[PDB]
């Protein structure tokens, strides 16, 4: 899961 | 994006305000019309994964579509990590291409390497894949509902026909079938008589000329 | 496009946002009026086949014209392959290669920058303009035979509509211009039997 | 045999 | 900003009139909507502390938000100093990074040194932090109060949901706790039964397709 | 057009969307007012015959004027042929249609213009076009200089404005404008100004004439 | 005649 | 202005049409609002005294403000003359003459002289010195054009708290203190007047604005 | 114009569409207001006589002012010819022919000659000399098109003091009175033409107060 | 001690 | 002898 | 007195 809902594109975990 | 300077090397350049503005306005104005995707691809020429995320993050509304887009990226990133298991250079995983676990330096490193790993182009392919899904999902009308009005010019009818056909993004063979059968059939009686009088295998130019 | 820098080099640049917008706007505003094609040709200066497809795909409406354009491209490509059948010999492009369908950007740059060059960009644009010409003729509202000067219309405005119509349909033209004028003008007109300049001066 | 079939974008690979 | 020229050297350039005007209009038109922050970061690409202050100072209204921003900067600058007491180069104070006690030459110095002290990027990090607080503050509705209307299309509801969720942000955890449970729960009875019948693991695409009628 | 790079060389550049748009708008807005031609000359600075044809073809309306322009270009091109009926370091001689950009390629046009000594096929073509534009301006001129009379309430400034604006559009001989300046400017002024202007006596500057009739 | 009625400027014969 | 080429040398460059218009419009649109000053300083980046005078002279109206600006310049130029008296005699080869107050104001200096000073080694930044005088005078004008006092800023009955804080710090900025913090809390409307200070002094504006919403 | 490229070369460039349009619009909007002249000077930065004539010719109306401008050019050109007589004879190798009045005006000189003079060592600034003549003529037009005199400026009853000072120096600027007269005019007329209310307030401050002190005292 | 003060511009020196 | 005559465009040769 | 009332900015004495 690279991207999580509500979180901006390219945002690191 | 990454451009070529006067020394013949591929250097990084900040994304221009004109590009930033152009992308924002085309989304506010055209929403998810089919022609937005080629505009995106053009405005994101030579873009890095960071630049691509910048353009996506600048989108104000359409957060339902943006969320769907993230899921598409997640699906393609997972498939990439499957097809790519783990002084040789470290190859990017799914999150590295999406600019999540990679830095600007690392992104430039992959893109300017010999041979290169176009993380920006791979990422853009993922994005365009998602944008295609959204456009198709947000397509207002089916091809079956396109009917020439009793007072509508043939050109305006054909316009709505192919605009709809473009957004539906059906398979190639399906598009051919709709053009052959649905287009002629769903025309008003005046045009249809003229079109049938030209016999099968008539070009679109011949059809639209005869009904002018 | 493939343009020249300040160091005398032919390199590839991305199509600029200003050019992208200018092409979209001229289609939204002027539709397919005859003066759109020269605007297209000028905005696609030194364009690769990829760039041309980008410009065409960014067009929102007019999908009837766009479909006609593809058919014209098919014809010119089919004719191309019919005229170009099958050591250090370079592979020559097929019809689909020129249209940027089966060729990559590098292959396109390769042909365009070769010595001697194969201008696949200028060949494609040649096909596209052929299609655009047909569309312009297609979107010409009235026929040239249906252009007549009304008693209320000044001669200048009448000639304006005349050559605007004639241009759209794309040569024994002004031989008809004299016939569809007012009885007031045609009488004065036959005096010289003659440049367009003199005709407009006499009917002012 | 045609380069561009009806309905599909410009530059679209076969 | 400090950019690389066509020759390949890191030089200083004046911020462009187009960049100045773009940032001003974005604030005037979009206020403090979530998408303003990625726009700010993009327009301030390679900006010096001087450039960053220029962009902030050019803002006409929203002085309450600007004051909140000053407070956040003061906090981050003070926290920077507590973590940094004292031919070796002088390291910047909190006020130096903010361009308050540092000149353009000194700002360029830190940024083009080896190793570089990215005072521009460090400053921008503080500003974006402050901007995040303001965006979260200017958020009209709570995520808990986002409920699908009886006659409201599911797509429009999902739009309001993730728009609110974005403005609120979270700690990533609360985002994940809400995106599946809260989204399905706050949907109207008809869509709610369908979505809950689809079960977990259902993509948003699948969810929006099922509730599109 | 043809510009100079950082190597001090004259190379070809694509005509800018801004140049194109500027020309399209000035034609739409100013029509064929006298100041359109100096605008054309400026916007076509260093232009090739190809660029010139582009600017002309982008014009949507005024097709009557464009057809007249075609004829003027034809006559000037046919005359070039009548007045003009290769070396290892030189190039071939350009025909009328070559200068007009009809039978010449971009490379050939670039060749002539960048040559040493240069063959300015761009400036020559421009010359013919401006000749055509001047005829159109004269034709589209609405008023004669004889019909320019100072109104009862019209200030002397506005009168002189209409006077020389009309004089400019008519584009007559140089010294017949002087003949008009000496025998029409004061003659067609209203009685109040005409009394003062004749009181000044011949040999008075326009600045003196306008200051005296400021009330 | 280099140019013809109805034909664009710079149109080759 | 004076910018840096690809070669790396500081060269002179004509002021762009976009910059000329940008300064004219912001004065037409924003008048002498506080945010006009940072806009002016940014548009005149690397500007020569000649460029600065151009921007100032392109201003149509506001001649009362311009005259006040002129004075401020005269005062700063006089003080410069006092602290920098030019000694008589000839100028050494490869050197620039010492600039007067009027030289920095671009009154008695040519463009080539200004370029000479600004690209000298070490540089005499007559452009940055002059702008410092101009910005000083511009600040005086902003304060004078300020309509309202900070003491007369009070929250309306049904006015949102955020809108009140906006008007507060907007007014405060124009007039150019711990008296600001106390004044803000007191001048709040009845309802917010109570809610505001159950958290006590030392509370952030953030904590205040969240407490008085709705 | 003749500008310096990125390599440090003084080369000739065409006038940009922006510069052309900016000059056309400022004339259409501001007419011959005093702030048009600095705008002209800035837009014609490094211009050749050909460039200067181009900007003038693109002006549609105002042909009265344009005619006055030509007459002013004729004056300064004749004055140039009187002070700089062209000596008949062959031109030395590596030198330019000495320019006449019409050469500076771009009437009898080619672009190549203009570029030749401007990029010479030492340069003959024919573009700057011509522009000096044009601006000289424009200043005459501004004074003439100035509708009101400085004597006709007095503060109204309801009109704020700032609005009055605005009209005062706006008029004084367009009048372009001699510097000696201007200083005396401000010290005499400005306070004397204020309403009876403010006029006595300025008196309490005593003669020799700054405009900032005056305007501050007359608020309310 | 604090970098920025209420009512005063960003990057304002002490 | 004069450079510009009334009605003559700026920079037009005699 | 570098600048006088009425005269433009940068105007020589």
């Amino acid at each position: 899961p690279v991207l999580f809902p509500g979180q901006p594109f390219g945002q690191p975990p | 994006p990454i451009v070529q300077n006067l020394q013949g090397q591929m250097v990084h350049q900040c994304i221009s305000p004109r590009t930033l503005n152009a992308w924002v306005k085309v989304v506010e104005e055209k929403a998810f019309s089919p022609e937005v995707i080629p505009m995106f691809s053009a405005l994101s020429c030579g873009a890095t994964p960071q630049d691509l995320n910048t353009m996506l993050n600048t989108v104000g509304g359409h957060q339902a579509a943006m969320q769907m887009l993230k899921e598409t990226i997640n699906e393609e990133a997972a498939e990439w990590d499957r097809l790519h298991p783990v002084g040789q250079m470290r190859e990017p995983r799914g999150s590295d291409i999406a600019g999540t676990t990679s830095t600007l330096q690392e992104q430039i490193g992959w893109m300017t390497h010999n041979p290169p790993i176009p993380v920006g182009e791979i990422y853009k392919r993922w994005i365009i894949l998602g944008l295609n899904k959204i456009v198709r999902m947000y397509s207002p009308t089916s091809i079956l509902d396109i009917r020439q009005g009793p007072k509508e010019p043939f050109r305006d009818y054909v316009d709505r026909f192919y605009k709809t056909l473009r957004a539906e993004q059906a398979s190639q063979e399906v598009k051919n079938a709709a053009t052959e059968t649905l287009l002629v059939q769903n025309a008003n009686p005046d045009c249809k008589t003229i079109l049938k009088a030209l016999g099968p295998g008539a070009t679109l130019e011949e059809m639209m000329t005869a009904c002018q």
